[PDB]
């Protein structure tokens, strides 16, 4: 029903940007909400009908706009870190009825681009220990070194990407607590049984997607361009 | 697409007492739709500043509004409301008498 | 008041 | 006993002369006590009762926003009616809404009550329940689809039972001395010869409040196959409401005939006669 | 802050019923709700209430008491599916600004640990060089906190063998790298 565009997003400071919004539901209503890590949303502007805006509670650095009824992008001026931040639109059918929201953009504005990298990641071998003590294996995933904070870790078996048995973290560990601009790790468990583990012809590969710079940013420094991509590794198994 | 034509009364808000000052009342109901015009008249004449209520309707949806001005009756002075409507090929014109 | 609820027919 | 709080809404298309006219009225039981209009710059929710003079601007500010959002609703809702019975832009359309709630004697809730109405007939009624719809036709049928979808029953009941009655209660209390202290019939007899042989004897009742009231004529204290006009109840203007009820009769004998008045303001019903 | 929420988190058994309140400030307010949502994923709406009581929708209630300006959800029988962050919005008619949200509370939903085995481990990089594995520890025991690197714990269900265990890893780059005595 709601469009929203993009999921993640990278800005500089004093950047500006545009996030979209488009329903299918041909409702009068349409929202813009931001909600901090751990906080509620709060309403920055919304739009009564085609043709009308208002201001929301938090309405300082965004413009929107409402020319037709489907859509309503929100507009960042000149990006500050405060706008860091998760974005969710909305649809509702009457002012104080039930908001539709979007799937949401996740967007961190930074101080320089310098700062983006993508993830190291490293499939981690079960304990022998844990192999007897059990007969059950469980392989980790640790992904280091990223920033922004725009991941989406899988494990895949034999190429075919799992569920069961897994469990990534539900935040990342900041490496450098200290620094406003830390970069960020990420671990993951797949368990399974030891005799899953030891036939040599399965393969185990944790997956970690990243978004960081497209085609058209420009990077002058000697890393490889933090664009957009996955990172993956693996083990095979092992008749021990 | 229903239409129904205005029922027209025209009255004094108080008992006429000639020379005594009072209001001329005109009230159109159990119309459909709902745009109306309406005068008040002395000897034929529109009268001016003539207001009205607020435009309302009742269980069957037909409207009903109240034209009404300050008005002061005399022995030999007339008083009538004309009335038009699209229910209407011409104008209905009900005379003001002060004992109905 | 005025009902804070309005049906779209 | 029962009281009640309406309002009633007529949104009517005014094909490319600027988007359709929205008049909103509250009343409480017969008195109108607020209005909205679309005809001017800032059109807004305003008094029409003197004892509604002195609601501040919280009030007002949001009964102004209210009706506004019904009126861009009653927009959409006549584009959406054009379309169910593929109607042309050029022909002007009329949607009207009234709702309300009642209270009882135990000053609670008794019923509720909401239709709406497209060119002068129902088109779309919430049942008594307050929790279903009742179609007149395959175009109030998406209607009530579209409802049912929302739960719009739900949410017109919430209004209906709760909200409505917290305000009314605030209404009657604030207009205490129009809508408690009733006003009964200033009531007399006039007489007026027809013929040599014959006269209209005319019932008044002036001046009452509420516009409820029952005349009656009694030859010889019972009914009597005579010529009976009555015209309909009619506002005099000033909050009060006027009626009248005539009978024609043989002239020299007007005593035999007694006209029979009830109405709420009154302590008990009265009976009047031509005083010569 | 008009809408009141604890923001936890709350623990509940699994299977157990939860119970979560909401507050809110304004008598102008005419609509409530229960949103849900998975962490990095968009608010879902559970339930809608207007009338004052209960309402009812499988495993959940919702009580609305306007008298008293509070809102309710209940689930029973709690599922590691239903651990969340879950939001109350209300809309308030007095101010208009389309739906006002709690900060929201997080549930979680902790299943009864069949057999606890409290193992450390170690586990070696698969290209040469190691990582710690806090594992099959129970639902009670909290996991504690430079270059000691320790993550939060978390659940894992293995559906083949109706097995799930708590695990909760730690590493760091040090050659100091103590491990077996690593989560103290």
């Amino acid at each position: 029903g709601v469009t929203q565009t993009p999921k993640f997003q990278v800005l500089k400071t004093g950047q500006s940007m545009t996030l979209q919004c488009a329903q299918d539901m041909n409702y009068e209503y349409m929202s813009w909400y931001r909600q901090d890590p751990g906080m509620g949303l709060r309403l920055i502007h919304y739009s009564v009908s085609a043709g009308l805006t208002d201001q929301g509670e938090v309405p300082n650095g965004y413009n929107v706009s409402r020319s037709t009824t489907e859509d309503f992008p929100l507009r960042l001026l000149s990006a500050a870190p405060s706008q860091t931040s998760v974005y969710f639109c909305a649809s509702h059918r009457n002012r104080l009825t039930e908001a539709f929201f979007g799937q949401g953009t996740r967007l961190t504005v930074v101080e320089d681009l310098k700062n983006v990298f993508p993830p190291e990641v490293a499939v981690f071998e079960p304990s022998e220990a844990e192999i007897s003590h059990t007969q059950k294996a469980t392989l980790v995933c640790l992904a280091t070194g990223f920033y922004p904070d725009h991941v989406e870790l899988s494990w895949w078996v034999n190429g075919k990407e799992v569920h069961s048995g897994v469990c990534t973290d539900p935040q990342p560990l900041k490496e450098q607590p200290a620094l406003n601009d830390s970069r960020y790790a990420l671990s993951s468990r797949l368990r399974v049984s030891a005799t899953f583990w030891q036939d040599p012809r399965n393969h185990f590969r944790c997956q970690v997607q990243f978004y960081g710079l497209s085609e058209n940013d420009e990077w002058t420094q000697d890393r490889a361009k933090p664009v957009t991509q996955i990172v993956s590794a693996e083990a095979w198994g092992r008749a021990d | 697409m229903i239409q129904r034509t205005p029922k027209i009364q025209v009255y004094s808000r108080h008992p006429a007492e000639n020379g005594k000052s009072n209001f001329l009342n005109c009230y159109v109901s159990g119309f459909h739709p709902s745009d109306i015009e309406v005068d008040l008249l002395k000897n034929g004449e529109r009268i001016e500043k003539v207001e009205h209520s607020d435009l309302s309707f009742s269980k069957d949806w037909s409207f009903y509004l109240l034209y009404y001005t300050e008005f002061t009756p005399t022995e030999k002075d007339e008083y009538a409301c004309r009335v038009n409507h699209v229910t209407l090929s011409q104008p209905k014109i009900v005379k003001w008498d002060r004992d109905m | 008041i005025l009902s804070p609820f309005i049906p779209l027919l | 006993g029962s009281h009640s709080l309406k309002y009633f809404h007529t949104s009517v298309s005014r094909p490319g002369r600027g988007e359709p006219r929205f008049i909103s009225v509250g009343y409480v039981d017969d008195t109108q006590f607020v209005r909205f209009d679309n005809d001017a710059a800032s059109p807004r929710m305003v008094p029409r009762a003197p004892w509604m003079e002195q609601e501040g601007s919280e009030y007002w500010d949001r009964e102004t926003r209210s009706a506004r959002d019904t009126a861009q609703i009653f927009r959409v809702n006549l584009r959406t009616l054009r379309g169910y019975y593929n109607q042309s832009e050029a022909g002007s359309h009329t949607l009207q809404w009234m709702h309300g709630c009642e209270l009882g004697p135990d000053g609670r809730f008794l019923r509720g009550y909401e239709q709406f109405a497209y060119d002068g007939k129902d088109y779309l009624t919430l049942n008594e329940d307050l929790r279903s719809w009742t179609a007149v036709d395959t175009a109030a049928q998406i209607s009530e689809q579209k409802s049912n979808d929302a739960s719009e029953a739900e949410h017109q009941r919430a209004y209906l039972e709760d909200t409505c009655v917290e305000w009314l209660h605030k209404y009657l209390e604030k207009g205490k001395e129009t809508l408690l202290h009733l006003e009964p019939p200033k009531t007399h007899v006039t007489h007026h010869p027809i013929s040599d042989h014959e006269a209209t004897l005319r019932c008044w009742a002036l001046g009452f409040y509420p516009a409820e009231i029952t005349l009656t004529w009694q030859q010889d204290g019972e009914g009597h196959t005579q010529d009976t006009e009555l015209v309909e109840t009619r506002p005099a203007g000033d909050g009060t409401f006027q009626k009248w009820a005539a009978v024609v009769v043989p002239s020299g004998e007007e005593q035999r005939y007694t006209c029979h008045v009830q109405h709420e303001g009154l302590p008990e019903p009265v009976t009047l006669r031509w005083k010569p | 802050k008009e809408v009141e929420q604890n923001s936890g988190p709350l623990s509940v058994p699994e299977g157990a019923i939860a119970s979560l309140n909401c507050t809110y400030s304004d008598r102008g307010s005419v609509s409530f709700f229960w949103y849900r949502q998975y962490s990095g994923k968009s608010p879902e709406l559970i339930m809608s209430i207007y009338l004052n009581g209960l309402k009812e929708d499988g495993r959940f209630t919702a009580q609305l008491n306007k008298a008293s300006q509070y809102v309710s959800l209940l689930i029973r029988d709690s599922q590691p599916s239903d651990s969340a962050t879950y939001l109350c919005a209300v809309g308030n008619h007095n101010t208009g600004n389309m739906l006002t949200f709690g900060g929201g509370t997080r549930l979680m939903v902790k299943p009864h640990i069949q057999n606890p085995d409290p193992a450390v481990y170690q586990l070696r990089d698969s290209k040469s060089s190691s990582v710690c594995l806090f594992t099959d520890f129970d639902s009670q025991t909290n996991v504690s906190q430079s270059d000691v690197y320790i993550t939060d714990k978390c659940v894992l269900d293995m559906r083949s063998m109706d097995f799930k265990s708590n695990s909760a890893v730690a590493w760091s780059n040090k050659s100091d790298f103590a491990c077996a005595n690593a989560f103290n």
